[PDB]
């Protein structure tokens, strides 16, 4: 179920210091506080 | 959280009061996570109103609709068909201005059948009617995934074409490269389909 | 997001702390040599008469 | 998206409304207002005013400040304030005390041009023109200082910088989409909540201009460019309040 | 920081250079220009310069791109160019085949007034004066056409789109800090690539204005202020080629 994929991407990690489950919280906390202009590319020009 | 149809009608367009309308939605909550200014033909019309269909009024309604351009709007919020269905107010615009005033049919709302807006009844109208309008926006994954109703469409889908397809690629042999497959396969579903005609130039 | 919004009161409230930290530490330190200052004064006639 | 208003900006867009600057002092602004700026440590200073006088020659007020920072729940800017009767040289605004200020609320007209003069009031006091001219412009920039709603935002160390990630105030031909700068960013308070009377707006869809008007102040006026998004706000008048507004709406 | 130049900022940092144009026709333009960026769905319209004629009316032309795509390691723009001998009403300048455009650049002189000019050259060819302009414009354009680097950013789908983020050009006397148009984001290319002494930039460190002038095409122009992120250009003169470069310097 979500349990599984839950424990599974904390496990697994990123290019970066934190796993990927928290890059895309950490990516989701900015662009919801920021609220930019164009988002969905502003996510892969910006916040990533 | 559940997501709603509404629309604004010429008259709140002709006057320039789409912005406030739209201002309004957001100042109580509303999310309008998709919006589109356009103008419906007479066939378009008379096909989203398909349930009243010969009724007394339908024909000054469809007269109506398609004299100018209106606003489609697909509303989000917890509560937002009933919640909508409040903001908008009752129907008749003078019953409305009596009981229910600082409703958006009481201000902008006139003369009865231009009431100024139009919002969606049950979960089921507002479904149909965002698929009406927008035929990409993706919603309602649970009413679709049902082992019974995914069974029940694949079998509608399958019998018409594809297993004709299946039948010609296991009947052909192509390559037995899968890419090659895929390709003749798709070519045979877009050429052979019962929904879509076959085009020559 | 409402974490963070709650850290960063809490980072400035700390500098804010830290400001007024330092400014009483110094009026402490001012009023201790007015302190200093008075005593002498108020020694200086007794030590030039007998101390000398 | 802009850093800060251009000058020649606001003298264009605020040119119907009767905010004008006389040519000798226009370029001489051009050529003084960055000399004064890095004399101080002032990372902006602008034009905030023209304040008219008696014998002819008119106060130009200008206003700086370096950062800005959140303080008590507002937007707390430290601003520097100059002044000058042609527009090359820049002298100081001394700031004033409470009761000197309560004091300059009593003088009304216009000021004379002479920074020497000196008002009598009632035992009598003696009440210096510099410390009118600071009083009244206080009282102007706390009643009125507009910025677009969300132009700005918070950061790390809670310093109230500008949004480069602005989108655009949405529907600015209404008060909701602009909003004083003490009013912090995050909040919902715009220039909705006083009073219901006192803020003009006039809006041009096409050009997508907007021209905000004080009503309590008849001499503020405010732009918002949406397509060049750029704002700017200017004075020019006496430093006098209509209290008699009500009969006037 | 900035999404589009202005037309008054442009004309305000270029006036001293010669670049100005007739204060009717300022009017007439501000009124003008988005009523032709909206007849023709583009969403940056902005003035491109103004080439001088035999006759007093001289060629305004405006250039507009509603896409623009990296494509074979070029950042191509869908440009499109209008003229207009006065400020009020803009044409359009059709693009040119390659075998005009070939005789069109051996066709020399400043140009005359009517565009319904045909020259003749050598049987002999008949070639419009428009055809001659949209050459010259082009040249111009290939040979000059510059932005500060870094101004413009790769997105998912391979469109160049403004940097939001840009915190502007260090060493702007530098002319590394400077980058033609069609350079990609990636790639180091810049006015420094250029050949030596085509390019005279002088800066301001107080005022922080930096102005690029072309010496292959005289009379181009580009501000570069830093204190505010704002830059612009603008072609002034007429469209000729300066050979002899070698001997001048």
């Amino acid at each position: 179920d979500v349990g599984q994929a839950l424990a599974f991407l904390q496990q697994v990690k990123t290019t970066q210091g934190a796993s990927i489950y928290e890059g895309l919280k950490a990516a989701l906390a900015k662009v919801l506080e920021d609220r930019p202009v164009n988002a969905v590319e502003a996510l892969e020009t910006s916040v990533l | 959280l559940e997501k709603t149809f509404a629309l604004i009608k010429p008259d709140a367009v002709r006057a320039g009061k789409a912005q406030e309308i739209m201002q309004l939605i957001e100042l109580n909550g509303f999310t309008i996570i998709a919006k589109q200014k356009l103008q419906l033909t007479r066939a378009r019309a008379e096909e989203f109103y398909g349930e009243h269909k010969g009724k007394e009024f339908f024909p000054k309604l469809v007269n109506f609709m398609t004299s100018g351009p209106i606003w489609a709007l697909v509303l989000a919020k917890p509560g937002a068909i009933l919640a909508w269905r409040a903001l908008m107010g009752p129907t008749n615009v003078f019953k409305a201005r009596a009981e229910q005033p600082k409703c958006l049919r009481a201000l902008y709302g006139t003369d009865g059948t231009q009431n100024a807006t139009h919002g969606s009844d049950s979960p089921i109208s507002a479904a149909r009617e965002i698929k009406f309008f927008f035929p990409t926006l993706s919603g309602d994954p649970t009413i679709y995934a049902e082992p019974t109703a995914a069974a029940e469409y694949i079998t509608k889908r399958i019998q018409p074409a594809l297993a004709k397809a299946l039948a010609a690629l296991a009947r052909e042999k192509p390559s037995a490269d899968k890419f090659e497959a895929i390709t003749f396969v798709a070519g045979y579903l877009l050429q052979n389909n019962p929904n879509k005609p076959k085009v020559l130039m | 997001l409402a974490a963070n919004r709650s850290t960063l009161a809490d980072k400035a409230a700390s500098t804010a702390a830290t400001v007024d930290a330092w400014a009483e530490r110094q009026a402490k330190m001012e009023a201790e040599l007015q302190g200093k200052e008075l005593e002498a004064v108020r020694r200086r006639p007794t030590f030039v008469l007998r101390e000398l | 998206v802009q850093l800060e208003p251009n000058i020649t900006l606001v003298l264009k867009h605020l040119a119907s409304c009767g905010a004008v600057v006389s040519a000798e002092q226009q370029a001489a602004l051009d050529h003084s207002i960055p000399i004064k700026r890095i004399e101080a440590g002032l990372r902006s200073l602008t034009l905030w005013g023209r304040l008219t006088t008696l014998n002819g020659k008119d106060y130009l007020v200008a206003e700086g400040y370096n950062v800005a920072s959140s303080k008590e729940g507002a937007a707390v800017y430290e601003t520097k304030y100059f002044y000058s009767q042609d527009g090359a040289r820049w002298s100081d605004l001394q700031p004033v005390d409470s009761e000197t200020a309560t004091r300059c609320a009593r003088i009304k007209g216009m000021l004379s041009g002479d920074p020497a003069k000196n008002y009598e009031l009632e035992l009598v006091f003696q009440i210096p023109e510099l410390a009118v001219l600071r009083c009244r412009v206080d009282a102007i920039a706390t009643a009125t200082s507009v910025i677009p709603t969300d132009s700005t935002i918070l950061n790390a160390a809670s310093q109230v910088v500008p949004n480069r990630l602005f989108a655009g105030a949405a529907y600015p031909e209404k008060l909701e989409s602009y909003q004083h700068r003490f009013s912090l960013p995050g909040s919902g308070v715009t220039l909705s909540q006083d009073l219901r009377g006192t803020w003009a707006v006039q809006y041009d869809a096409f050009k997508g201009v907007a021209q905000v008007r004080s009503l309590l102040f008849p001499g503020y006026f405010f732009y918002y460019a949406a397509n060049e998004l750029t704002w700017g706000s200017l004075y020019v008048g006496d430093g006098l309040r209509n209290n008699d507004l009500i009969f006037m709406l």
